[PDB]
């Protein structure tokens, strides 16, 4: 009684909110939160649409995308501790310095 | 030549040195305490620390340091001492110990009240020491005076000088295990510090400030019966020093936050002044009961 | 079923009273009882003394590492969750592979125990003379 | 409203409610009961005074606390300050939603059981860095990230400690695990599950000897120094609801629940519930304080591998048997 | 449960939102765990008991640990607030707005033309999923253990202080 | 279906890497040393790749739901693995410049290539996207592996945010495709559909997603722009495997993804991907013109070969040519990009500080270092697809598949951006040779690495049936 379209629809506007999080924000934290997001709605695509069909795969799938979450997560951390340890400000429009 | 060439007992905000001859020693003598809104301000401005009298370096380039009073009122902190401790993260990176919070000008009172008047405040100088702060100046005085004391008031002075010296020992014990975390061991060390005080208010006539020491010798005799509260004393006390140790003091969570923990060489209890139980734990056998042994110490 | 809805309706009920217990004795603690007027009301609590700064600066941490290595091994926590529920219908081959796991997992923690990570103590004390 | 079907739904919300209320009130008459057992511990007897045996001083503490000034900082922020102790009051107890107490009396029958006990507790941690973050005090910020550090400490292995018994039972629920020692309870073949989960669950409610957030001695009572009024209430309740869940929880994973030889079932899971509260007062007055580095590297480098050491020993004892 | 899939849905669209366009780092976090619950409510709507257990397990051990970064790094009080505030302008956000806006629109286009039956809402089990995670779908629990041992290994490299 | 001892056989290159990194991992425990890691490294892949030998001879298998064994497989796998092999023989030296810890270096490299091996067996949704995850994650740690420097900093916050928002991306679409076809197999991604009702939105959407990730994976426009500012940013080692083992794998199960799935029938997809290839070769073309750096002239390099591939790739449908035509390309690009950048790692071997410019200064390299200039020279002359070398041979493969398709569009952007790459390849190797104003064994190993490439390259570009012939013995299921 719940549509397949409707739980598509709303892990598209979770996963939209989060790419906007991202490219709106500087701030390199509030892009690892706006990349959380975005997992997030991709796994939860991946539980709507294993919910629809009845298979565990979903739900593995959904296990597989929070491992990588999770890593990813952590060396996304590690990387704004060591931009703020060594430049002592954490803007992403200042890491420009390779162009051209 | 001296680095920092300040007040340590009386606050910045102070005129006048105290221990000078023409200084005023009553505080009646001077205006009475008034506290106002503009003392107020003032004074807690001036209590306040400034980082940069001591050069502490606020902060580093990547991450700031956080400045933290522990005392004056601290559960850990005994008495009225304030330590103002730098912290990057955990880690302490220098400290400022900051006393004076304590001062009572014993000195001036012992340029204020007479020979026999002084000893109530030679008492109260270590508030757990008692006939053990009592002996060296009315030992003093009667190097002063040219008395030699019979060997009664010495053996009675030794007696109550142990007996203190018991009492400080427990209670520096159930509060180095408190510290440590265990609760429970500092109830059973009051209530020996109760037998304790039971003894003493049975000879002196009071409990933890007895002011019973004189010149050449006590102030009363010894009443009738004091033998069994010491042996009832001397019967409670190694029982429940064994408990305390299976209880606590064997206990490998205390040994692992007390041993290792702040350690110092000889050197260091020797250019510091150390003395007490560090000094003859850096291994330097001096103790004044041996050494150069005061009040008949050579009999025991 | 009847017992399902029944329970989905008392669990419904314990959430709802709890929350309405809890609000209600954050309101009778905030009605009840008088105020104050107090010049060092608003001053937080350093001991006695004024702040130096704030309460709200740059503090360090030693703790970032193992907080990256607690979110990888609630991670093969997870994984284990999910073997540990169907171990008898998984076979002894479920159990070589969850042993391999946990073997790789020993591997890692023996890794980050001996490089020198899990090891953020001060060098002054370190339990150690 | 006449039918089977709704008076049986009444009825289950009304157990449900007389739970909630018994743990509720259970909690708060064990805070009275830890100052009674800490001072027959202690060579005393604690408050005997208010009423036949200080029972009326629990009805003291509740007036004063009502009646004292509920304090917010002007310093803090409100919202978040107002927010920890509802977390703290509400996680452990939706953590005990799911203790079955007797054959036939039990909240929610969930599927997941344990999981959601994972998820209280990874819900009550927000209670207390919530608490440290939002009273804006250098000893709040101090007890906030020790309690961090202690989190990170037992949470990476009181699941692990817990898939011993989610194992032998074979499923998630909470009934399952109670009937499947119906024969021997499960202290004895989960026995290092056991010490894990005793580590991990006195960790939980940050007791002793891991109250690192909240140290008398250490930091001056820690992150609730700014807390005032009922909050700070709030916050003693929550966390005795909080101790009386983790025991219950031991009841009913190693020791067979409301399973007993000859009294009735509640009988014998409120005895079981009340000595393993006996043991956590116990433990709060036995045994001193760890510093929290020591703590932190106990439970990675020696409760971890032996987590994963027993559930391997477990897996491959249930796979031998079948 | 159909009133339950849609009002976790709204929480968590109302919740996202607010996060993405917040300048408290510890509210938008807050927010972030709101925004979580909420999508474990929608897990746990579906018949997905597990997903929504791990998302409530898992994921508050991560936010947990991203609060401990935010107050290592940014809480300076209100100065981490202004300068977030200088930094978001209006037509610094209407700009990738619009793009978002038309991702979107094609996404539901996408979405909407395809057949449905509905969800019946039938629970999974834990046990289907251990069955199926160690039967079928064996390496991949192996080598995405690889793959966290690989984040372990590079956390450690990277975020070290000396 | 289960798993059979044969299929252990048969997965004997994943098992041995994957053993030798616990082992080289407890070898870090035990003790930091260098040369012993670095060396059981080297037996580690070494055999892998000798027991490619003994899955050849166990045959062609479907191990798992997952996993299916061939000579595509197989062939994917030797590629990853000699570009692993290369990429530890040039970070040996350089990481003796390194004043840090140097063993994490090469326990990420054969992670990444434990990734590979994931991505050459991958025939379903869930190993493709794990193995692109273990290819990335390694890569984030070996770009930003000297964090003191800037640009290595700078390039692995790039790289790590672009590549988890492309995941995110790659896992929406998978989600979608899965929602539309209720099976994960690479197989069955468009089986319930019928009598030419192929095309769908829900399914074209979600492939058109993980056309994006996978773009991003092998730099097509206008997915592209990471490209300069990694490849220049990360180490000289870490640009090599970035260059080969990525790139090969992702294409490779690009190649496994299009081909068995019958998503590919769809005019649609072909005409977009037609597009993308189009713009990769161009784009990738035009912006090494005016490029000062051999870093960044490198990566469009890498994004207009990769759109030679996608072209080579396009026409796989009609003709059965296409298929060997990028296996050749692949082997032809795989030994360029090794002899080139082991170029630029030996000249940029050993770590002189992090503070200090890493700058190449190619020009007058002749005049003092004459082999690696040699090298350098034909590797640009193998680039820019001359004869007497096997960039030719797979350029002439690529066109030879367009022409028998009828792709001319295609055609005529190879043959424009061969003539921008002629100008700037040749500009280089000029440039190699003009008047500008070590002792050690291991460098020694590169130097014979890069020489065998060159030499490889000369003699297959001469005589190029060899590869022809073990390219078609690699023979997957039609
Ligand atoms: C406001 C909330 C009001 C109550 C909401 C409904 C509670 C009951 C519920 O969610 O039940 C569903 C599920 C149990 O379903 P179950 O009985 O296992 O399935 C049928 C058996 N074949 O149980 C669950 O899904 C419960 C797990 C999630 C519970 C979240 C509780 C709140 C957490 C955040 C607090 C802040
Ligand atoms: C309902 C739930 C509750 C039920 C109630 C009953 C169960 C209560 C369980 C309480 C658990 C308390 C655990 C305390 C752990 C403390 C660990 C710790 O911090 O140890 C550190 C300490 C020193 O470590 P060290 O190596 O010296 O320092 C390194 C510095 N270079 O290391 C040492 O001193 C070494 C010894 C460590 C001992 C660790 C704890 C052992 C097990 C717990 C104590 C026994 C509990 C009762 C068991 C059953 C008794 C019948
Ligand atoms: C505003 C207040 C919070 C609103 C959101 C949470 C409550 C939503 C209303 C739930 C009311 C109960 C309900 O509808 O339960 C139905 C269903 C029961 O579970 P199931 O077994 O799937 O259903 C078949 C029954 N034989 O229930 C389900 O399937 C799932 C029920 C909801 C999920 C569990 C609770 C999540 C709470 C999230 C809180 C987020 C922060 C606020
Ligand atoms: C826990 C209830 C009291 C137990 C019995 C006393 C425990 C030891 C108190 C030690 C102490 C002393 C003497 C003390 O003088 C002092 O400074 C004012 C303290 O800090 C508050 C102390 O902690
Ligand atoms: C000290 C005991 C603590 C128990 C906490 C939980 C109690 C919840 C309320 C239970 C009420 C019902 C008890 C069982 C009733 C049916 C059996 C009656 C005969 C024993
Ligand atoms: C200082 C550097 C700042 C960089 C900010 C980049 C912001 C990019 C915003 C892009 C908005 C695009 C909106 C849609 C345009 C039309 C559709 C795409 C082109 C056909
Ligand atoms: C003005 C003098 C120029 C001398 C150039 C000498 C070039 C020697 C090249 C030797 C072979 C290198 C490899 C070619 C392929
Ligand atoms: C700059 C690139 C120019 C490429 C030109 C390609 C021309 C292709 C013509 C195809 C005609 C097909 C007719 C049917």
């Amino acid at each position: 009684m719940i549509p397949l379209q409707h739980g598509l629809i709303l892990a598209a506007i979770l996963f939209v909110l989060g790419l906007t999080g991202l490219v709106i924000r500087r701030n390199l934290l509030f892009m690892l939160i706006g990349l959380e997001i975005m997992i997030n709605a991709s796994a939860l695509a991946f539980v709507v649409a294993g919910s629809y069909w009845g298979q565990t795969d979903g739900q593995v799938m959904y296990i597989l995308a929070i491992s990588l979450a999770a890593a990813e997560a952590s060396i996304g951390l590690a990387l704004l501790l060591q931009l703020h340890r060594r430049r002592q400000n954490l803007n992403i429009d200042s890491v420009s310095e390779m162009r051209g | 030549g001296h680095p920092n060439l300040r007040r340590i007992m009386m606050p910045q905000t102070w005129k006048g040195h105290p221990l000078r001859k023409d200084y005023p020693a009553r505080a009646t003598e001077f205006s009475p305490f008034e506290l106002t809104k503009a003392k107020q301000d003032l004074e807690m401005e001036a209590l306040t620390f400034k980082p940069e009298e001591w050069g502490m370096k606020r902060g580093t380039e990547n991450e700031d340091f956080m400045f933290l009073n522990l005392g004056p009122n601290h559960p850990s902190a005994h008495g009225a001492f304030r330590i103002v401790l730098q912290l990057d993260g955990e880690e302490i990176v220098d400290c400022v110990p900051d006393i004076g919070y304590h001062h009572r000008g014993a000195e001036k009172m012992g340029e204020r009240q007479s020979w026999h008047s002084y000893i109530p405040y030679t008492d109260r100088i270590e508030y757990l020491g008692g006939c053990v702060n009592e002996m060296p100046y009315v030992l003093a005085v009667e190097k002063l005076a040219g008395i030699t004391v019979p060997d009664r008031v010495n053996v009675i002075r030794v007696m109550l000088s142990e007996l203190f010296r018991i009492n400080s020992h427990l209670l520096y014990i159930s509060t180095f295990i408190q510290d440590v975390g265990a609760m429970t061991p500092v109830f059973f060390a009051f209530t020996d510090r109760q037998k304790i005080y039971d003894l003493v208010e049975a000879i002196t006539g009071f409990r933890m400030h007895p002011a019973w020491f004189r010149i050449g010798g006590v102030a009363h005799d010894l009443p009738r019966g004091w033998d069994r509260l010491l042996r009832e004393f001397l019967d409670w006390m190694p029982k429940r020093l064994a408990s305390y140790e299976k209880a606590a003091l064997q206990n490998t969570i205390l040994k692992g936050r007390s041993q290792g923990v702040a350690a110092y060489g000889a050197k260091e209890a020797l250019e510091w002044g150390t003395t007490g139980a560090g000094l003859r734990a850096t291994g330097i056998d001096f103790d004044v009961r041996k050494a150069r042994p005061y009040s008949g110490y050579e009999n025991f | 079923s009847t017992e399902v809805i029944a329970h989905h309706w008392a669990f419904a009920i314990f959430l709802i009273v709890a929350i309405g217990l809890c609000c209600l004795m954050l309101v009778g603690g905030w009605f009840l009882g008088g105020r104050a007027r107090a010049r060092s009301k608003n001053v937080p609590f350093e001991s006695g003394i004024d702040s130096v700064g704030s309460a709200r600066l740059r503090l360090s941490a030693k703790f970032y590492l193992v907080a990256m290595f607690f979110v990888i091994f609630d991670v093969e926590a997870l994984y284990l969750f999910a073997w540990s529920t169907s171990i008898r219908e998984s076979g002894w081959v479920g159990f070589v592979e969850a042993a391999i796991f946990i073997f790789v997992l020993l591997a890692g923690l023996v890794y980050l125990v001996r490089i020198g990570a899990l090891d953020w103590t001060p060098a002054r004390s370190r339990r150690e003379r | 409203w006449i039918s089977p079907e709704l008076i049986e739904i009444l009825l289950t919300i009304l157990k449900a409610v007389v739970i909630l209320l018994v743990v509720v009130t259970c909690g708060a008459f064990m805070s009275f009961g830890e100052r009674r057992l800490l001072g027959l511990f202690q060579n005393r007897y604690g408050p005997n005074r208010v009423g036949w045996g200080g029972s009326l001083q629990l009805v003291a503490d509740m007036i004063k606390m009502f009646f004292k000034e509920d304090w917010i900082p002007k310093f803090s922020d409100r919202v978040i300050f107002t927010l920890a102790p509802m977390i703290a009051f509400t996680s452990l107890l939706l953590a005990f939603a799911i203790v079955p107490v007797s054959p036939g009396w039990v909240v929610a029958d969930l599927n997941i059981g344990i999981l959601f006990f994972l998820m209280m507790a990874g819900l009550a941690v927000y209670a207390v860095l919530f608490a440290g973050w939002s009273s804006n005090n250098k000893y709040s910020l101090l007890g906030a990230m020790r309690a961090s550090a202690q989190t990170l400490s037992y949470e990476v292995f009181l699941g692990l400690s817990l898939m011993g018994v989610v194992a032998q039972a074979g499923s998630f629920n909470m009934t399952d695990i109670v009937n499947s020692q119906a024969h021997v309870w499960n202290v004895i073949p989960q026995f290092f599950g056991f010490i894990t989960f005793a580590i991990a669950g006195v960790a939980v409610c940050h007791r002793h000897p891991f109250d690192q957030p909240e140290a008398e001695q250490e930091l001056a009572d820690g992150y609730h120094i700014e807390y005032s009024g009922m909050k700070f209430g709030l916050f003693f309740v929550g966390e005795y609801i909080g101790i009386v869940t983790i025991s219950a929880l031991m009841v009913t994973l190693f020791f067979g629940g409301w399973q007993g030889p000859l009294l009735p079932p509640f009988i014998w899971f409120a005895l079981k519930t009340a000595f393993f509260m006996m043991m956590f007062i116990l433990i709060r007055a036995s045994l001193p304080r760890p510093r929290y580095d020591q703590v932190m590297s106990f439970g990675w480098k020696i409760c971890l591998p032996l987590t994963l050491i027993n559930l391997l020993v477990t897996a491959a004892v249930i796979l031998w048997q079948a | 449960m159909e009133f339950a899939f849609y009002i976790c849905g709204l929480i968590a669209i109302l919740a996202t939102l607010r996060v993405i366009t917040h300048t408290n780092p510890v509210h938008a976090l807050l927010y972030l765990i709101i925004s979580l619950l909420a999508i474990s409510g929608v897990f746990f709507s579906l018949g997905a008991y597990f997903a929504g257990a791990l998302e409530i397990i898992v994921y508050a051990g991560a936010i947990m640990v991203l609060f401990v970064f935010v107050v290592m790094m940014l809480n300076l009080g209100g100065s981490e607030i202004e300068q977030e505030r200088q930094w978001l302008k209006p037509q610094v956000w209407i700009g990738p707005a619009i793009l978002s806006a038309i991702m979107l629109v094609v996404i539901v286009y996408a979405i909407l033309g395809v057949n449905d039956q509905g969800i019946d809402g039938t629970p999974i089990s834990a046990k289907a999923v251990g069955i199926t995670l160690f039967g079928p779908y064996v390496l991949a629990v192996e080598l995405a253990s690889m793959l966290l041992l690989a984040g372990l290994v590079v956390a450690f490299h990277v975020g070290r202080e000396e | 279906m289960t798993i059979t001892p044969q299929n252990l056989i048969a997965l004997l290159p994943l098992l041995i890497v994957g053993l030798t990194v616990v082992v080289v991992m407890l070898s870090i425990a035990w003790r930091r040393n260098h040369f012993l890691n670095a060396t059981l490294s080297v037996i580690g892949l070494n055999a892998a790749l000798v027991s490619l030998w003994f899955v050849g001879q166990a045959g062609a298998m479907d191990v798992t739901p997952l996993m299916r064994v061939d000579g595509f497989a197989m062939l994917y796998t030797g590629l990853v693995l000699l570009a692993s092999l290369a990429t530890c023989t040039f970070a040996y030296p350089w990481l003796e410049g390194y004043n840090d810890n140097k063993d994490e270096f090469y326990l990420l490299v054969l992670i990444a290539a434990l990734g590979g091996i994931l991505l050459a067996n991958a025939n379903h949704l869930a190993s493709l996207f794990l193995g692109i995850e273990l290819i990335s994650l390694p890569l984030f740690g070996l770009v930003g592996y000297a964090f003191r420097q800037k640009r290595s900093l700078e390039a692995s916050i790039k790289y790590t945010i672009l590549s988890a928002a492309a995941s995110s991306f790659l896992l929406f679409g998978m989600a979608l495709v899965y929602a539309q076809s209720g099976d994960l197999s690479f197989v069955a991604l468009g089986k319930n559909l019928g009598d030419g009702m192929l095309n769908e939105p829900l399914l074209l959407a979600g492939f058109g997603l993980m056309i994006v990730g996978l773009g991003f994976k092998l730099s097509l426009v206008p997915f592209h722009l990471w490209t300069p500012d990694v490849y220049q940013g990360a180490p000289a080692p870490v640009s090599t495997f970035l260059a080969t083992a990525s790139k090969i794998a992702i294409f490779g199960v690009v190649m496994r993804l299009f081909l068995y799935a019958p998503v590919g029938d769809s005019e649609a997809i072909r005409v977009v991907l037609a597009i993308i290839a189009f713009a990769s070769i161009i784009f990738g073309n035009l912006m090494a013109l005016s490029q000062t750096n051999i870093k960044r002239l490198l990566g469009y390099s890498s994004i207009s070969h990769l759109g030679y591939l996608l072209v080579a790739l396009i026409a796989l449908q009609t003709g059965e040519m296409s298929m060997e035509a990028v296996g050749v390309y692949l082997a032809g690009y795989l030994f360029s990009s090794l002899g080139a950048f082991g170029v630029v790692s030996l000249m940029s071997s050993p770590y002189r500080g992090p503070d200090a410019d890493s700058l190449f200064s190619y020009r007058g390299l002749f005049w003092h270092r004459p082999i690696l200039a040699a090298v350098m020279t034909v590797m640009m002359l193998s680039l820019a697809g001359i004869p007497m070398t096997l960039g030719f041979i797979g350029k002439f493969y690529v066109l030879a598949v367009g022409v028998q398709a009828h792709l001319w569009w295609l055609v005529g952007a190879v043959v424009v951006g061969s003539a921008i790459g002629l100008y700037y390849y040749l500009r280089v190797a000029v440039s190699l040779y003009l008047h500008a104003p070590p002792s050690n064994w291991q460098y020694s190993a590169g130097g014979i690495v890069v020489l065998i490439s060159a030499l490889l390259v000369l003699v297959l570009g001469v005589w190029p049936q060899p590869l022809i012939s073990i390219v078609r013995l690699a023979m997957p299921l039609m």
